[PDB]
């Protein structure tokens, strides 16, 4: 018993976030050696943020925002935005992650792309417990709508609205979780934890970002502006 | 500053 | 769905009071306010003093809830040392007047955002403390529901150098349960209380990187923490 | 390794 809005409104945010899973060249991984590593990664993130990006603009609401808090919320979401796209294209046999159509990387490419361990581990031990919880489509495009509007982010203007835009998604994911498995009521409480789990590793991103500055690799001037101190 | 997202968010 | 199972309602009475309890022994001397270079140092000293005081009342209540004893050791000290800055804003938020926008950390005195400058803090992690403390009292939680939020917040498998994260989030279980519970008995007509709640320990979270910040930032500035307080917050 | 801490927890 979900709404009749609801159920189209859930099935519009699987279409758009299809749409955009669909809707590329980047510098090809070798085989400098570390450098074109790094670059090939960065390419990887600039094209995601523009999914992103392309996906929030598709979210019912978000454009009722300013274009200031529009920025302020992507602005902090997109790495967390992609670590659940990552982590949702994490294939538990191989330990790999696969990117566009065919790319597959693992834990290791990630240390030869000039990563180190204090980032990449926790990126796995993210993706493992994103599969434990085993979303659906329906969850997973939910669970983003819901990480987009949080009025808690850094120099937002309306909190306000932006929390209320966040409602109606908070309480389609309530709902689709008490229907789809009646069993589990704390399977609501685990995703949400994991918007926590999210903070943290937005965190720790950072440092990884800052590491990268002594390390002598630097990001495209369009991701600093979007990660650096 | 962010033109990135400003850039995409005008797109269109 | 009228009533809790009497051991949810036993349960929440002993974390009641075992948090009143912690409290009034915390009550049972800091350097005092300066009414100058030495003042600078004296008003942080003033901070880190109060600081130390609350590290102490939240272990003292953390070894109260049960089952946490019953943990590793090693866990025991992994659990607290993410938990504690995340507590702490937490009870700052529970003395926050929204009125006049200051804090009372004793009796009657009150820090306002001028105070916690004078006191060598630096505004990016001062206007997020005072954001937060002014968005918790919009939530207006009750005794009962602080006490669950923070046993909760300590059981995070989560945390960093948690070996048994299953024991961990074994425990969190019965205390996130009873807090559903509560808060559909108490406010059955706002089905979105405990979503809410649960969406602070996400701010806590990001709170607790601000900090650590300040904590470096105080570092390049000379100002180094008291044993305690460096024993949990230094790198 | 944090030993006022480990004092506090052993308290009593
Ligand atoms: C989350 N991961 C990630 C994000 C950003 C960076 C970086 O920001 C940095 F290494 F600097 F931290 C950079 F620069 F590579 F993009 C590095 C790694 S990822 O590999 O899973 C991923 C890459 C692309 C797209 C989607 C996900
Ligand atoms: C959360 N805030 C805070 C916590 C820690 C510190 C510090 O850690 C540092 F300034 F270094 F960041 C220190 F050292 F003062 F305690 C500074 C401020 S507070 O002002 O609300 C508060 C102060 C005292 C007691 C309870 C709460
Ligand atoms: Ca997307
Ligand atoms: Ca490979
Ligand atoms: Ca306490
Ligand atoms: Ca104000
Ligand atoms: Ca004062
Ligand atoms: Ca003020
Ligand atoms: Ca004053």
């Amino acid at each position: 018993q979900l709404t009749a809005a609801q159920e189209l409104m859930i099935q519009q945010l699987v279409a758009a976030q299809l749409q955009c899973n669909k809707r590329p060249k980047v510098t090809p991984w070798p085989l400098d050696a570390r450098q074109q590593r790094f670059a090939h990664f960065t390419e990887l993130a600039i094209i995601s943020v523009q999914e992103i990006v392309d996906f929030a603009k598709q979210v019912p609401g978000f454009l009722q925002l300013g274009r200031e808090d529009q920025i302020a919320l992507l602005k902090a979401s997109t790495i967390e935005i992609m670590l659940l796209e990552t982590a949702r294209r994490y294939n538990h046999e191989t330990e790999c992650i696969t990117f566009l159509k065919d790319f597959t990387y693992s834990k290791d490419d990630f240390h030869r792309a000039g990563l180190q361990v204090e980032f990449i581990n926790p990126i796995f031990e993210f993706s493992r417990a994103m599969r434990r919880l085993g979303l659906d489509d329906a969850e997973y495009a939910l669970l983003i709508a819901i990480n987009i509007f949080s009025a808690d982010r850094p120099n937002v203007q309306e909190p306000g609205r932006v929390e209320a835009l966040q409602q109606p998604y908070v309480e389609a994911l309530l709902s689709y979780t008490r229907i789809k498995r009646p069993q589990d009521q704390l399977r609501f409480p685990r995703m949400l934890m994991k918007l926590v789990s999210l903070r943290t590793l937005s965190s720790v991103h950072s440092e990884q970002v800052f590491a990268l500055r002594l390390q002598d690799k630097k990001l495209p001037p369009l991701l600093s502006e979007i990660w650096d101190v | 500053d962010h033109q990135l997202l400003r850039y995409l968010l005008d797109k269109d």
